[PDB]
């Protein structure tokens, strides 16, 4: 048989067969429900649209995402994105399929133990494992040390490995993701006249992000040429017109991912929690962590984010050091191609959480040495 | 696309010349440095000749 | 005038990193001349503590 | 055939063929285990870094010498030092070459009988001989008189020698030695700010005592000297950066040799030790035991020491002596090139104990009369 | 005239007049500044809240303290800190009393050199001293002999005293303290789903650490009963609402005290180093360090830590020696009991660095016999 990988991430689901150079379906994690009454009769409309059928019905449905920081929050819409993530994007039945699940570090026990409940019970999967998405980065990225930064949508982490060692007690999580940035920009466009508030706009402005910010090497001298020239100034072209033009807002929104500050978050930018918890690790490997910086997630994708980063460090590390930042074209699909290495692994193939196992020790059985 | 590739370009020469500016106060700093190594050692010279002499007599 | 920003776009990419892989030759050279000059200039100094140690007792 | 001659030492483990002019194989005498979980699967970790390895996986290990001073503790660590060094650092089998010991004097005889039993149980040598480490010392000088200084990592001791005839009741051992002055140095650094506290970083405190530390002509002089000016002033560049500056602790740690009050030990100094065990032998050969005093030892490798002592026992000895101190440039290795020479006489070789001898008069054959 | 004796401790500032039963005034050494805008005008608002006065903040401040682990590392925070101690809490001018300040063993010297200059300069003192807080711990306990442990908020240590005599050679210091484990609470208390990440959360969970944590007799068999009943479950209410539930971290939180290995320390436990403290020492005066243990500190009031510590010591001592555990119900302020009592000698009054001493022989009269 062969295996499965799935990635539920946060804000795009992507999975596909183990052994593949990349995941066969993607597509955002959104359940949407019809709020309005409807006067037709006889097409009869489905009560749930899931998955990217929902996209293309943005304008009459209420986007809800069933996870907020990794934390699955409405369980019954996640086994309706589960559902139709094996039944009608791989059209495979998950009864002869292990499957290999992806979960953030620094979450609740009780997730993972629901995760593997439903997986056995809903599904009844032969076997399934629950692994870190900073040790698949780091397997997709062809390295064995050399700390990793995965920010996704969801939440931003740093793990660092040495030599296939974790340092569990220098590992830091931020909330600072890219749904707070989309926020963030909302927030920031009402200044020159646009409002954007139903659930349906946000995706229009988390296209917007996509599409036209980038991150400033320098913020000062930026907003100085800014001030006077013109030449920032771009134009979006919205769903129906009325084209909009955003001149010093498009460098600003990833700036929170340097400057917490802006949203009112308490804690450091990204580059100084990299910092900080490479000083957290011990002296005599901090040499390899400065020169195999990883970057992996969706949010690392910004223009510029590398060189902005290097800086960063280097002039928080000291001078007799070189700092090198790994940032591979695949960001975004780092974790699932980890994923897909891992899987295909032969040596893995004994530390499936096989049925029988799951029904002596219970639920619990995900906290052993299976981690 | 013009555009675009004009734009990374421009981010690309930005960067590069801030690359440049690095590597010149590398330069000058290394520069004071070998000065300053190159005027001990020669002191260090001519105090080792002193001293060996003092050392025969 | 996409098309000519286009054009300024590459042969300025072509001149930068002209100059670019220029400064990685220059910057490479020179710290090399560094570790031959804090090498040199470490020897002459415990040259001289060894010899003035020598010249004490 | 070909002798081998392994010397554990402490800290240090050095062996080679017999008549070499050099050891051949010289590394660290430590074992380490992580003390890690290891999240990356099929790379399949070895649960224990023997030798020179150990050096290279520092940040991920804890490190613990099987030999506190002189004695064995740890058998098993000892066992695999052995074993490291007969398969991998030499590439030979000891099944058909006789092996050349030794230790320090004054040591348990429970030590001596278990390490004869597993060098003939274990690995299965031919034959074996234990010897003095001051002795071999004594035959790498060219000397037949005078007494010898080993003061190496665990334990420093004199033993007089004229014309070849030992005596034993006038043997002196000390503890103290290199490991106390590096423990004293980490202690004494973290009145400037640093703080030095795991195993690991224990070897970095070794390096700068090994690259740094002199020893005084004068004591007060130098103190005075050193709180008035700043020219003894001296960094060190860690393996991560931050440069560190020491000045006054540069000569107080090697001082504990000849004040060992500093680290609360009620011995007389090494000095004074030293004249004591030349008044406790006879009258006749006083004068021949003053011009031929011996150094050897690693930590007899500090730069002003010779002339200190020299200095230090001119001023206890009458003034109608001539005092000479013999200190060859390759004093670390002496012991092993004293073996070297011993083992390579043809009236040696009727000294072996050979593995029928041993079988028909027990373990304790090697106290007996036939060493 | 009367001394004062104040203690810097780290993050919670104790102080008053020599000669009395307990201090006066106790409060938190932190700093405030206000990390948002401020739209009412003619507020009079100030730009730094120190004290007590921050406590009642702490949604609307940033809580920055001055003091990482014993060594000072913000001088301007410590001036304000000072400044605040003399002439709000205690409304004393301090250019007619004396003051008495402790600090760790094994400081860096430029911290109490620092220390004093600041005293003599800025609040311009007629006198002033310092001394070690193990001392001043045995003085008040009316003990003249037995090891004591000091842990407090910054810094652990164990000085033992015999007959009035310090071993300096027996001082061992560890950095492990209460910031560390309200740290390693905030890491644990994630696997239910609460997070804490705010400056200002780390004063709730720091009070649920004193509330609800306690030491368990035995790790093993309390895991095996939490996991099995329910009975440790008990509830903290927030000071909104959403009450808490807390199970086996309520008493797995102290277990890093005798566990450092759970934030990745390399160090054994504190039930360890006093052993290997007590072992450091003399033989002929074991015994009575076995049966003068004494307790000190705010960070030993957990319910059960003296039983605990007492069963591992008898673990590890011979069986024919009786260990004896001393802890003082008011074991927080033992340290300030002692300093009044030793500033109430008449013998001490010829010890204090008068102002005439300090000026003519510089900071460096600190270090000297008036240490
Ligand atoms: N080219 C890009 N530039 C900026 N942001 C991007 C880009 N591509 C994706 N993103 C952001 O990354 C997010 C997707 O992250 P993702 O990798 O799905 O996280 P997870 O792995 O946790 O699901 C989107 O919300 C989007 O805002
Ligand atoms: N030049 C030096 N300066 C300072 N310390 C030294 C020097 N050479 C050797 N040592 C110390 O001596 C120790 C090794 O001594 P060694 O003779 O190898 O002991 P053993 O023979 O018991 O292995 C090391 O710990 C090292 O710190
Ligand atoms: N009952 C308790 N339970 C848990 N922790 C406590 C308790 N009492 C005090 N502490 C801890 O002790 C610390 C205060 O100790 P203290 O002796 O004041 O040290 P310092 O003088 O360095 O502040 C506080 O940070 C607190 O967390
Ligand atoms: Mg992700
Ligand atoms: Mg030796
Ligand atoms: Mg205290």
């Amino acid at each position: 048989t062969t295996a499965l990988v799935c990635d539920n991430g946060s804000g795009l689901v992507k999975a596909g067969f183990a052994g593949d150079d990349a995941p066969r379906a993607v597509f955002p994690s959104i359940v949407g429900r019809p709020r309005h009454q409807g006067v037709m009769v006889g097409m009869g409309q489905k009560d749930s649209y899931v998955g990217d059928e929902a996209q293309s019905k943005r304008g009459i449905l209420t986007l809800k995402y069933p996870i907020e920081h990794g934390i699955i929050t409405n369980w019954d819409d996640m086994e309706k994105i589960w559902h139709h993530t094996f039944y009608n994007e791989l059209r495979v039945a998950p009864e002869e399929h292990p499957t290999l699940l992806t979960e953030a570090p620094l979450n609740p026990k009780a997730n993972r133990e629901k995760m593997t409940q439903i997986m056995f019970e809903t599904f009844n999967v032969p076997a399934m494992y629950v692994a870190i998405q900073a040790v698949l980065s780091l397997y997709a990225s062809g390295r064995t040390t050399g700390i990793v930064l995965d920010s996704g949508d969801g939440v931003t982490h740093n793990v660092p490995i040495y030599e296939g060692y974790a340092l569990p007690h220098a590992i830091m999580r931020l909330d600072l993701a890219g749904r707070d940035l989309t926020d963030y920009l909302m927030k920031i466009l009402t200044e020159r006249g646009y409002s954007f508030v139903t659930t349906a706009e946000r995706e229009i402005v988390r296209d917007i992000k996509e599409k036209l910010c980038y991150v400033a090497l320098d913020f000062e001298n930026e907003m100085a040429t800014a001030a006077s020239s013109s030449s920032l100034e771009k134009s979006y072209e919205l769903p129906d017109g009325q084209v909009i033009t955003i001149g010093n807002e498009r460098f600003r929104c990833p700036e929170t991912l340097f400057q917490p500050s802006f949203i009112g978050m308490e804690s450091a930018g990204i580059h100084e929690t990299t910092y900080n918890s490479i000083m957290k690790c011990d002296i005599d490997i901090r040499k390899d962590l400065y020169a195999n910086n990883v970057l992996s997630g969706g949010t690392t994708m910004y223009p510029g984010i590398a060189d902005r980063m290097q800086k960063e460090i280097t002039a928080l590390a000291p001078s007799t050091m070189k700092i090198k930042i790994i940032a591979p074209p695949e960001r975004k699909y780092s974790v699932w191609i980890g994923g897909s290495i891992l899987a295909s692994l032969s040596t893995f193939q004994q530390m499936w959480i096989s049925k029988q196992e799951y029904d002596e020790a219970g639920p619990s059985i995900v906290h052993r040495k299976c981690f | 696309e013009a555009e675009k590739a004009a734009d990374e370009s421009e981010r690309g020469m930005k960067v590069i010349e801030s690359r440049a500016q690095k590597d010149e106060e590398k330069m000058e700093i290394q520069e004071i440095q070998l000065k300053e190594a190159k005027h001990i050692a020669e002191d260090a010279d001519r105090k080792y000749e002193e001293v060996a002499r003092k050392l025969v007599i």
